[PDB]
RNA sequence: GCCGUCGCUGGCAGUCGGCAGAGCGAGAAAGAGAGUGGCGCGGACGCUACGCCGCGACGAGUAGGAGGGCCGCUGCGGUG
RNA sequence: GGGCCCGGGGGGCCACGCGUCCCCCGCGAGCGCACGGGGUCGGCGGCGAUGUCGGCUACCCACCCGACCCGUCUUGAAAC
């Protein structure tokens, strides 16, 4: 066996490559590359053996059963489809939250997750707005961005970080903030914080909330 | 022959039932209860029956013989199968496969068997 | 249809007597519902009485 | 032993797929050809033209051979004499679209149903989208999408026609056998013109719609196909 | 709309033999499966002539 | 909690709304039962638009749904226990229903009967 | 997309299983031919053939014709 | 311009074994991605036992658009 190789073929648009089948077949070196023509599982036991069936027929059958679909293609699982993100969303950028109970807050957009939703923080202590996933058809993006190349955020901050947790009923269950979210809140929030202050007006833009009012036309104004 | 016998049953028979848009046979030996060709257990020489057991335990299941074939009395065999819900099921594939006796009653009959021994179960 | 086997005799008692019958040759004729329905269909109208007003 | 069948059916496999692989390389390389042939008449007719005008003459170019035919009324109170044309057009519906080699012949026939079809002369596009996006092909008398070249290989296959582009090819050029290839495609069901019409009820140079637009089709068939 | 006349569309042939006997049809049940499966064009002929009534059937004498 | 069938996909009705007869809420003596209008000048029989609508073979339903309840059963009326049992090897497609002039004391052995072979029973709460 | 009608006088008896071997939709007649010399015991549904399945086109209607009604009413032979 | 874009002295080719005779001068293997014979998620959230959830249609009411009374003779009927 080899050692994969890159694709010798650049993509020139989605579905066309670079190059020609003679030109593949002489960049692959194809001229000197020719090629020529358990069931069961013995146990003893205290006879003195038994041949055992590692999987055993059904001991029961519905009275119908449904067919086998036919076969498709290009349908993947959500986990292998591929993330798309706004060319206006870049980190450092301001969004506008439109739903949630943190409606018309600005937040400041740290980064895009696995899953395609959006990272976010307020940060806290100028909107009440934690560490929080938030869907990007759901934000608008302003045009104010702050620097936050040099912010090193958690490398646990993860899907799995923020999916929540089911909480069982039989009176109420309460949603408790854990001691590492407070912690992880802090450690984001200390590197944003003094790069919002550098921007005069900034830390006030960020505690104040969206709102239409008269006169105002979303179509005509630009964020 | 079995296919004249169907010319004369497949709509003119005692045990036809029309209702609700659905057709169904009430005659011994037939697995579906399915008015058709190949379920019909009379007009066969070879016919599969499967049914509870006198008791509610176990199913019998029923095959007909070769000779006897105008001979009501001694035309079927009956055989009680008392075991376990997965060695009922094989006895019955084996009955069937081995011999093959009625090779495409094979699923039919297990289906069918598996259907009384669930019945058999206590009822929650 | 060519084949006509022996057909026991019974005794009173449900028993096989010994003695055997050919099976007449009439068993093995055509059977036809459509004509069988016709005939019953048209005899039974012969013992109707008449009703008028 | 079956070891020896085994190698007999799988040498039948690489048998038929070393036919299909040639087959592919063929009409790849029909293709190849038929490009090159399209642009030799396109730039044959720039040049006769202008070595025409160096000399202070006129070249006149070849009258056209292909004509596109569309049904623009309904079939309401029709006449019998062009009941009958259009129905030998294949011009049953209001919209549908065929192509009709000129001639004498068909050109008289075009001339009696004038108010009711706009034609005109198609260019090497509007044989390409036309017979893409809205080809059917008439297999034992069905309307078949031609979505496999196979099916028309079956049956233009004898006239050496065995894929999509040799029937672009047997259509655009009007070849020996134009009048097979053709039959072969369903009449064209396109789609009412996005953006209006003139006027159906008058001639084109009238500012309407009816009658011979000559090159002015494809504007009209590259907002129906 | 589509300019076309209907009274044509539908073909008076034959599927079957109005006979409900049920002997002439397991010989159409076997010619209908002898015409489908075989290339035999004798059989599509037979299968039809079982379809065909009395007086489309008229007896052969011996002469 | 009841039992369910093996599929159960979107029953899509092209109609919801019965076909009333024409003019049969003008009078007591026309009942609504569908009649087909045959008059000359009857504005429902030409199609007029706003008026009366007619039952005609478009309305159809899918195949694949037709007589399907809306749980994704199709009924079969029993009349006794043996009678049940035809449906024993078809209890994921076909329920049962009990017919009215059966008495109490037979619906219940017919009930009984239907749950212990996972046959489901429209009406097994009647006649209690 | 769904319903029906018509057409293909279309396809399915091959459910040919451990007495096994799964195919015959494919551009272009005719054989997945036969030979003679040189561990497991397993493999969904189907087929009321008056059944089931596929593909394409089509659908106005008085007078009038024809078909199908598991439409409805009363009584008779059978059957349940 | 046409002649597999004839013959001689930086960029794409559905050229790429060979012994030759010479015109001319019949089965490689694997692995994987996919604009590939019609949709999937191997993606998620909220609410729920006395006032709430679902209920096409049906009972009543409202509104917008549509809307003349049937049968009949009749070229023509909502017809004064
Ligand atoms: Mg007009
Ligand atoms: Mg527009
Ligand atoms: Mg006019
Ligand atoms: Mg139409
Ligand atoms: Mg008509
Ligand atoms: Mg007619
Ligand atoms: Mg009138
Ligand atoms: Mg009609
Ligand atoms: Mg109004
Ligand atoms: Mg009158
Ligand atoms: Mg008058
Ligand atoms: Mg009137
Ligand atoms: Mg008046």
């Amino acid at each position: 066996k080899g050692k994969p190789h890159c694709s010798r073929n650049p993509v020139l648009v989605r579905g066309i490559g670079r190059y020609s089948r003679s030109a593949m077949y002489s960049r692959k070196a194809l001229y000197k590359r020719k090629y020529a023509a358990l069931a069961t599982v013995t146990k003893p036991v205290g006879g003195g053996t038994r041949v055992v069936k590692l999987r055993k027929m059904p001991r029961y059958y519905p009275t119908e059963d449904v067919p086998r679909k036919l076969l498709s293609h290009g349908k993947k699982p959500f986990s292998q489809h591929v993330r798309k993100l706004r060319a206006s969303i870049t980190p450092g950028t301001i969004l506008i939250i439109l739903t949630g109970r943190h409606r018309g807050k600005r937040v400041v957009f740290l980064k895009q997750l696995s899953s395609g939703l959006l990272l976010v923080t307020g940060p806290l202590s100028l909107n009440r707005v934690p560490l929080r996933r938030t869907h990007q058809k759901f934000v608008i993006a302003t045009s104010t961005k702050i620097d936050i190349s040099g912010v090193k955020i958690p490398k646990h901050l993860t899907d799995a970080y923020f999916k929540k947790k089911k909480l069982r009923k039989p009176e109420k269950e309460k949603y408790e903030i854990t001691e590492q979210r407070k912690v992880d809140q802090k450690a984001v929030d200390s590197q944003i914080l003094p790069k919002i202050k550098a921007v005069p007006q900034l830390q006030g833009y960020l505690r104040s909330v969206f709102a239409l009012t008269n006169g105002v036309y979303p179509h005509k104004l630009v964020f | 022959s079995a296919h004249l016998q169907w010319m004369v049953v497949r709509n003119c028979s005692s045990f036809l039932i029309k209702r609700n848009k659905q057709t169904y046979s009430t005659e011994p030996n037939n697995l579906k209860a399915r008015n058709s060709f190949r379920y019909n257990g009379l007009i066969h020489r070879k016919t599969v029956g499967v049914e509870p057991a006198a008791d509610g335990k176990g199913v019998v299941v029923v095959m007909k013989r070769r000779s006897g074939q105008r001979k009501p009395a001694t035309s079927y065999v009956r055989t009680t199968i008392n075991k376990n819900a997965r060695a009922t099921l094989s006895s019955i594939r084996h009955m069937i496969r081995k011999n093959k006796y009625h090779p495409d009653l094979r699923m039919a009959a297990i289906r069918r068997a598996s259907a009384i021994l669930r019945s058999q179960k206590p009822v929650m | 249809a060519c084949a006509r086997p022996l057909i026991s005799v019974y005794s009173e008692k449900g028993e096989s007597s010994g003695k055997n019958v050919t099976l007449p040759a009439v068993f093995k004729a055509p059977i036809r519902p459509d004509i069988v329905n016709f005939v019953h269909t048209n005899l039974r109208k012969n013992n109707r009485q008449p009703y008028a007003v | 032993n079956f070891a020896e069948l085994k190698i007999k059916r799988l040498r039948k496999k690489f048998a038929q797929k070393m036919l299909r692989k040639a087959r592919r390389k063929l009409i790849y390389e029909k293709a190849k050809h038929y490009h090159k042939e399209y642009r030799q008449m396109y730039r044959t007719e720039i040049r006769m033209a202008r070595m025409a005008r160096k000399a202070g003459n006129f070249y006149v170019p070849a009258e056209p051979k292909l004509a596109f035919v569309i049904r623009i009324r309904g079939i309401n109170g029709v006449s019998p004499k062009v009941r009958k044309v259009l129905q030998l057009l294949r011009l049953r519906q209001i919209f549908n679209g065929t192509f009709v080699k000129l001639n004498k012949a068909s050109i008289n026939m075009l001339r009696i149903v004038e108010p009711y079809i706009a034609w005109g002369y198609p260019n090497l596009k509007s044989v390409n989208e036309l017979i893409y996006k809205r080809g059917y092909g008439k297999i034992n008398k069905k309307r078949i999408a031609l979505t496999d070249n196979t099916l028309i290989a079956r049956s233009l296959g004898k006239y050496n026609i065995i894929c999509m582009e040799d029937l672009i090819h047997e259509i655009y050029t009007v070849g020996k056998h134009f009048k097979e290839a053709n039959n072969f495609l369903w009449p064209f069901k396109l789609s009412s013109p996005r953006g209006g019409m003139k006027k159906k009820t008058t001639h084109f140079v009238e500012g309407g719609d009816a009658g011979n637009r000559e090159d002015q089709i494809n504007r009209l068939i590259r907002r129906m196909n | 709309g589509v300019d076309i006349r209907h009274n044509k569309d539908r073909k008076v042939r034959r599927k079957e033999p109005k006979s409900q006997d049920i002997y002439l049809r397991l010989l159409v049940k076997l010619y209908r499966f002898l015409a489908r499966r075989t290339n035999s064009t004798f059989n599509q002929v037979v299968l039809k002539r079982l379809f065909m009534s009395r007086t489309n059937r008229p007896p052969l004498s011996l002469s | 909690a009841a039992l369910r069938p093996l599929v159960k996909p979107k029953i899509v009705k092209k109609r919801t709304k019965k076909f009333i007869r024409h003019q049969s809420d003008r009078y007591v003596k026309i009942k609504r039962n569908w009649r087909k209008p045959r008059g000359i000048d009857n504005r429902v029989r030409r199609r007029f638009k706003g008026q009366i609508l007619m039952p005609n073979i478009g309305y159809g339903s899918n195949k694949k749904t037709k007589h399907m309840l809306p749980s994704g059963f199709r009924k079969f009326l029993v009349h006794n226990v043996k009678e049940l049992e035809v449906l024993l090897m078809c209890n994921k497609s076909y329920c049962a229903e009990i017919a009215h002039n059966v008495s109490s004391k037979n619906r219940k052995a017919i009930v009984e009967r239907a749950a212990q072979l996972a046959i489901r029973v429209t009406n097994p709460n009647a006649r209690l």
